[PDB]
RNA sequence: ACGCCACACGGGGUAAGAGCUGAACGCAUCUAAGCUCGAAACCCACUUGGAAAAGAGACACCGCCGAGGUCCCGCGUACAA
RNA sequence: CCGAGUGGCUUGCUACCUCGAUGUCGGUUCCCUCCAUCCUGCCCGUGCAGAAGCGGGCAAGGGUGAGGUUGUUCGCCUAUUAAAGGAGGUCGUGAGCUGGGUUUAGACCGUCGUGAGACAGGUCGGCUGCUAUCUACUGGGUGUGUAGGUGUCUGACAAG
RNA sequence: CUGUCCCAACGUUGGGCCCGGUGAACUGUACAUUCCAGUGCGGAGUCUGGAGACACCCAGGGGGAAGCAAAGACCCUAUGG
RNA sequence: AAGCCUGUGUACCAGGAGGGGAACAACCCAGAGAUAGGUUAAGGUCCCCAAGUGUGGAUUAAGUGUAAUCCUCUGAAGGUGGUCUCGAGCCCUAGACAGCCGGGAGGUGAGCUUAGAAGCAGCUACCCUCUAAGAAAAGCGUAACAGCUUACCGGCCGAGGU
């Protein structure tokens, strides 16, 4: 519901983790930071080794808990937070300032980072942050 | 007993039979094989297994690979084919075992074993161009029975 | 060695606290096949007896034969869809759009509700069909409330509001189908959704024992033999061993049981009619004379005598529907006795 | 390296991103030929397989990606065909197509219909004891002949007894 | 096993000592598992009306006795429920002692049997002078 | 409870494995790209909890001088306070 | 045969930790886990006709029970069973139980000792404390935050 | 012969729970909402990395604080008794 | 064998701060009065976190790895047409390597052994015609034949192959 953001991110075809760092540091840096398109982020690798370390986050836990996402949703915002002290007041200032979507909700079309880029044609070995949620059983939504 | 407890050179050289007793017999049944009565340079080809590590290799181990070596060259080429074969290292050093805990642990006999430097001939055979093969899959059997990984090295011989 | 052995209850139906509504919410609906038609329907327990009836599964070596038959009855008059919400898709799960109501409404619905005296019934209608153009609309579903004022056995008239889906053909159709029912008054019956015979899934909260210990509440055994007279009787082993160094949620303790929501699936109608042939002499224990709208259901059903009870299309049966069973016999014999 | 394929006559080739389409008078099969580096493209009269690396994996993709080109022009013109024999010895097995599948009924004497469905437009003949499977698309064709062949697997018993069961007589 | 067409609470252990009722020899038996019976941790096995079981001969000449035989439980004590949902009930508990093909080992039966054993043991039913 | 009722099937993706098309290596090849299948196991299905999910939610109506709630009173389908 | 390893269940070694005290063995009860899989599912080979097997692969979802001797762990034995697998959690578990064994004070026997008395021999008898501050969890409330009320829902996650 | 057991149920009396009155003790370096791993004198609520965590209160059975209680009664040592 | 025991030389901890190493007596920098400015050391420069999403070039597809030292960071003997790079020998447009088509012929089914053995049970020998080739037969197959192919020669193809 509106969110003011100073700048709005294409996460389409983009390396997650890259992303996540250049978020992060504006982020801390005061800029309102909103991530688009997340369910068509992505990350490098062999797709069987990238699920399997998923997974195991979802089934690690106990009482305490570790509340693991399963959505593109909140992978990405997850992987954000951990780029960021948020246990520390400034950190969560920066954190909280920062959202994630599926799809884009905005009129205008987010920028793409430099160096955050994938090319299609030059890689195979890659998979789309919504087909992991898909594998680890989120309700595709988007 | 594991070679893991004596493969290893961590002790001083203990060979001095006039201050050792008790000494255990060799199971190494010959060092000199095929047809000793003929010399090595009646043959044009040479091949040597070469150790990569230095180790010691205590007797028992040497009279697997020596025996699965010969062995084989007997079934290939006949109890009396054109060949010889030589181990040339002889187990001098004296192996110990403590079998009181760390009290008086000075260890009691119980083997004897070659201590080989990298880089040295353990086993030598000499054959003919014919055989050559045949000399160099009993090498293949015999590195398959001593600690070390090693090379087989073909020395005198270029018919390739 | 110490043998294997199953624990101790079911961690599926946790965690076992008080239920948040007397009133059971299904949490799962019937898949969309025939024509549209609303999916569920509600009632008032009123207790137990037993029918004779003419074995009808065809597979059955007994088929034909005189069967007797533990049944349930319940009082199933009347209810009043009163609305159609509609549901739109949205990046997070499905978000209420908009409602349609009506005008006319029970006497005594203002017992629970703010009922409605100004509201625009085509302006939320066309908001929801301009949806379903949009392709947005998710399923659709009906407001939907009891008269317990028509079960005079039961002593509240404060009327119970469930929300019920509608499936059926096209959504265009179903949506149709729905406008239409509220539009009226809503009046429905057991009779428009279920025929004796088809297989039902029952919803209810469960009768409620307060606290109650390990023993009763997860099935642990009790202190055996020299054990049972040191000072514990019904009392666990241990709470968990050294490491891990705190109690995990997994070992059976004391607390809350009974008033839980839960779900009997697969539960055959036996019989659907209205009067007073199913009511008992002396009048059912607790809870009264039964002469109107009533359902018959095989077996047991949660929850105690005058509780709400929810009935569904079996959403998984095992077995295909046998229409109609021959009912030669129902026992009207006191349960008093 | 570069290799170029001269498309028949007979057949018009048409291609967008990693998707090519060859048409001819036997039907249309589009592929999707995706690997690092490797562009594929219709140069006019002939397709194009080209890519500025030459490492052993990439020159396997370039091999590869040429011989299912030249199968999708074999297939659009002169099309694929597997021929199968359908062999029993006690119990007569009886082989149908119903619908997009063929069915197999009385495998060993099976009261239930063993069953496959059939991929792509691929069409499935049977004269007897002989199949003959045929279509545009190899990819779909072999699969539904093999599919057949495999319907009748059976691992509970010594095979080289029980040896009833549809083959695979012909292969193109 | 064949569906009994009844209801049975299993009135026997292993260890219960019940009636050899037939002309074998055998007049006390001594029940020690049942056929097909799967426990759970602390739960003494159980046997009922119906079930084939293995036992030994407690009671009896001395030829038969501590004989380990198979038998089929004919008639308990606690009751059983039949499809028109009556409860049936014996005056003692009794097994027949039965062969590798679950035909009596004996030529009579003594006291009446129930007819749901008669569906799963017809020769031992075909033996039975009365039938309840 | 010793009594009675109810507790799937089916999808999706895989392992081992069976194969298809297929090159590096003109052949061959289940694999290197691609694909069809395939476990009581994984995901969904189903049951239970769940607006304190800090992005702290949605809808409808009622109400802001009055909607609604508490106390009070008679009681339990509830309950150690 | 010889050679290379993995585990940390046995045993041995060491003497780092505690002697102003971290309660023993076995059992029991209750919870979680590991896989080197006993059964169950799906497979491969066969000295695979079939049936019944033998061997191997994936696989830890579920199951792996009842009894006779013995304090026993272990193990032997019986009848059942799809099978009646093994192991970790302070050799899980005494602010939970038991107290049969080890290992106090009484006594006997054998062996040893001049003797007191001893035994890594046997045997009969021989005690089980505490009102929970914190934390942990099972259930139940009161408040604050979200920011007037009633009713109905959504589903991030969580459990099976 | 029997609830010792299969396998537990219901009931009775006194407590327990709420209210009036009376009113101790054990224990207390400090801090303290923890959990999973790691590290460390090799057995951590406090160190490190993460995870989780809105505060307060009631009842409970005792997993942890190598819980509380007693300058170990085993073992060794003392130019001890 | 040990975070074992017992020597020796040395530096350190003990009794040594501060910087780095996630934490961490003795590993790295460093030996330190107070205060202040500056420049470095070890170590580090995508974020958490001060400084590069630095440059030229190559390799790796396993998340190998992102782990100086170590009780603490394992990974072995053995194996690998996974892939990259370098060397040597030989064959090749007088057409190589592979594949496909064609030919694979006669004396004679060699002699011997044998009831029989005719490439192919065993023993010995292993010769010459036609020719562009074709063994007294390399591997299956048959009771023995038959049959199926290897060698060998020709064609098709066309560039490196081994
Ligand atoms: C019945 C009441 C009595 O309570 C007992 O008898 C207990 C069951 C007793 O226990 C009894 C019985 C038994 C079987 O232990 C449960 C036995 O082994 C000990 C010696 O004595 C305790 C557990 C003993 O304390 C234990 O002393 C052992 C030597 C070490 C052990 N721990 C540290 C390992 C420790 O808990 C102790 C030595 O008695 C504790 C000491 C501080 C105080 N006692 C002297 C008091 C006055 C007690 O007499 C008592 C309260 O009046
Ligand atoms: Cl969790
Ligand atoms: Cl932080
Ligand atoms: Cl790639
Ligand atoms: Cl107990
Ligand atoms: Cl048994
Ligand atoms: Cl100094
Ligand atoms: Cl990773
Ligand atoms: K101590
Ligand atoms: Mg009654
Ligand atoms: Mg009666
Ligand atoms: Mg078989
Ligand atoms: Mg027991
Ligand atoms: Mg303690
Ligand atoms: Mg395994
Ligand atoms: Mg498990
Ligand atoms: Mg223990
Ligand atoms: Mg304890
Ligand atoms: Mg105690
Ligand atoms: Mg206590
Ligand atoms: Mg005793
Ligand atoms: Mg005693
Ligand atoms: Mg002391
Ligand atoms: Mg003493
Ligand atoms: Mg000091
Ligand atoms: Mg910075
Ligand atoms: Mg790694
Ligand atoms: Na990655
Ligand atoms: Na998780
Ligand atoms: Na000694
Ligand atoms: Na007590
Ligand atoms: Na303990
Ligand atoms: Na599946
Ligand atoms: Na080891
Ligand atoms: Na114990
Ligand atoms: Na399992
Ligand atoms: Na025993
Ligand atoms: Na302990
Ligand atoms: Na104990
Ligand atoms: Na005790
Ligand atoms: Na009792
Ligand atoms: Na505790
Ligand atoms: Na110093
Ligand atoms: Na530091
Ligand atoms: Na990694
Ligand atoms: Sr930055
Ligand atoms: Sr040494
Ligand atoms: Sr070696
Ligand atoms: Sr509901
Ligand atoms: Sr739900
Ligand atoms: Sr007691
Ligand atoms: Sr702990
Ligand atoms: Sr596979
Ligand atoms: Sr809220
Ligand atoms: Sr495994
Ligand atoms: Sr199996
Ligand atoms: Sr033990
Ligand atoms: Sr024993
Ligand atoms: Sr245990
Ligand atoms: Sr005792
Ligand atoms: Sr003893
Ligand atoms: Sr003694
Ligand atoms: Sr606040
Ligand atoms: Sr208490
Ligand atoms: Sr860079
Ligand atoms: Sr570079
Ligand atoms: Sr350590
Ligand atoms: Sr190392
Ligand atoms: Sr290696």
């Amino acid at each position: 519901a509106e969110f003011d953001a100073d700048v709005i991110v294409d996460a389409r075809d983009c390396i997650m983790g890259r992303v996540a760092s250049q978020v992060a540091e504006q982020a801390l840096d005061g800029e309102t930071v909103a991530v688009v398109n997340a369910e068509r982020a992505v990350i490098t690798g062999r797709e069987e080794q990238i699920v399997e370390k998923y997974e195991k986050r979802v089934d690690i836990g106990n009482d305490n808990g570790y509340f693991y996402p399963k959505r593109p949703d909140g992978i990405f915002k997850r992987t954000i937070r951990g780029m960021l002290p948020h246990k520390k007041q400034r950190g969560r200032e920066a954190f909280e300032s920062v959202r994630v979507y599926l799809g884009n909700p905005y009129d205008e079309d987010g920028e793409v980072l430099d160096g955050t880029s994938l090319d299609r044609l030059s890689n195979i070995k890659f998979v789309t942050l919504g087909e992991i949620s898909e594998t680890l059983g989120a309700n595709k939504t988007w | 007993k594991p070679a893991s407890m004596y493969r290893d050179i961590d002790k001083p050289a203990y060979t001095r039979r006039e201050y050792i007793t008790g000494i255990p017999g060799s199971k190494i049944a010959q060092h000199k094989m095929g047809r000793k009565q003929k010399d090595a340079d009646d043959y044009p080809v040479q091949i040597s297994l070469i150790v990569e590590e230095t180790v010691q290799l205590r007797h028992g181990s040497l009279e697997a690979s020596r025996l699965s070596a010969n062995r084989h060259l007997i079934k290939e080429l006949g109890e009396e084919g054109d060949y010889k074969m030589t181990l040339r290292k002889f187990p001098h050093q004296v192996l110990r075992e403590n079998k009181d805990g760390m009290r008086a642990a000075f260890g009691k006999i119980v083997g004897t074993a070659a201590r080989v430097q990298a880089g040295e001939q353990l086993f030598t055979a000499y054959c003919n161009v014919e055989d050559a093969e045949h000399v160099k899959e009993a090498f293949r059997r015999a590195y398959n029975k001593i600690t070390p990984s090693c090379r087989i090295k073909v020395e005198r011989g270029e018919e390739l | 060695p110490q043998p294997s052995r199953p624990r101790k209850g079911s961690l599926g139906f946790g965690p076992r606290k008080r239920s948040t509504s007397e009133t059971p919410r299904f949490n799962s609906w019937p898949s969309d096949d025939g024509q549209p038609g609303v999916q569920g329907f509600a009632g008032y327990k009123a207790g137990m007896t037993h029918v004779v009836l003419v074995n009808d599964e065809p597979n059955s070596p007994r088929e034909g034969m005189e069967e007797t038959v533990p049944v349930t009855v319940i009082e199933t008059p009347p209810m009043r869809a009163v609305a159609l919400r509609a549901y739109e898709d949205t990046p997070y799960g499905q978000r209420p759009l908009t409602e349609v109501w009506t005008d006319e409404f029970h006497s005594e619905l203002d017992r629970t509700l703010d009922v409605p005296e100004d509201h625009d019934p085509d302006a939320a209608e066309e908001q929801i069909r301009d949806a379903h153009e949009a392709g947005d609309l998710g399923d659709l579903r009906l407001i939907t409330h009891t008269v317990p004022d028509a079960v005079p056995s039961v002593p509240k008239k404060k009327p119970d509001v469930m929300e019920t889906r509608v499936g059926g053909g096209s959504v265009s159709d179903r949506l149709d189908h729905a406008l239409d029912i509220v539009e009226d008054g809503g009046e429905h019956a057991m009779n428009d959704i279920f025929r004796a015979g088809e297989y039902a899934d029952v919803a209810g909260v469960t009768k409620g024992k307060g606290t109650q210990g390990p023993v009763k509440r997860w099935g642990v055994q009790k202190r055996k033999g020299k054990h049972a007279r040191q000072g514990w009787r019904r009392r666990i082993g241990n709470l968990g061993p050294w490491n891990p160094s705190r109690v995990r949620s997994t070992v059976p303790q004391q607390g809350q049981t009974g008033y839980h929501q839960r779900t009997e699936l697969n539960k055959r109608l036996i019989d659907i009619g209205e009067g007073d042939e199913p009511t008992v002499d002396g009048g059912f224990v607790n809870y009264g004379e039964v002469d109107g709208p009533y359902t018959l259901v095989k077996g047991s059903v949660p929850g105690p005598d005058k509780r709400l009870v929810r009935f569904r299309p079996a959403v998984r049966p095992n077995d295909q529907p046998r229409l109609d069973p021959e009912v030669r016999y129902v026992s009207n014999e006191s349960n008093q006795g | 390296p570069r290799v170029e394929l001269e498309i028949p006559e007979d057949v018009d080739a048409e291609q967008d991103h990693l998707d090519i389409t060859v048409e001819g008078d036997n039907g249309s099969v589009t592929r999707r030929l995706w690997y690092p580096d490797i562009d594929v493209s219709v140069d006019g009269d002939t397709v194009v397989i080209e890519s500025d690396e030459d490492n052993a994996k990439t020159m396997s993709t370039i091999g590869t990606f040429q011989s299912h080109i030249e199968n999708m022009f074999h297939g659009v013109t002169e099309g694929w065909e597997y021929g199968m024999e359908v062999f029993y010895s006690h119990f007569p097995m009886q082989v149908n197509v119903e619908g997009d599948e063929v069915v197999i009924e009385n495998f060993l004497g099976e009261k239930a219909p063993r069953r496959t469905t059939i991929h792509g437009d691929t069409d499935v003949e049977i004269d007897g004891e002989e199949l003959t499977v045929s279509g545009p698309d190899i990819e779909a064709v072999g699969q539904t002949a093999a599919d057949i062949e495999q319907l009748t697997r059976i691992n509970d018993k010594d095979v080289r007894v029980f040896q009833d069961g549809v083959y695979i007589t012909r292969k193109p | 096993m064949e569906a009994l067409g009844a209801d049975v609470t299993q009135g026997l252990e292993k260890g219960s000592l019940i009636t050899c009722a037939d002309n074998t020899g055998a007049r006390e038996l001594k029940v020690i598992s049942v056929h097909g019976y799967s426990g759970t941790k602390n739960r003494l096995p159980k046997a009922g009306l119906g079930d084939k079981i293995t036992v030994s001969v407690t009671k009896g000449t001395p030829e038969m006795r501590r004989q380990v035989l198979e038998a089929v439980v004919v008639r308990q004590r606690k009751p059983i429920r039949r499809p028109d949902g009556t409860r049936v009930k014996f005056e003692d508990n009794a097994a027949v002692i039965v062969d590798e093909n679950e035909d009596p080992r004996g030529t009579e039966l003594k006291g009446p049997i129930a007819r749901e054993v008669a569906q799963r043991f017809g020769s031992v039913a075909s033996a039975a002078t009365m039938i309840v």
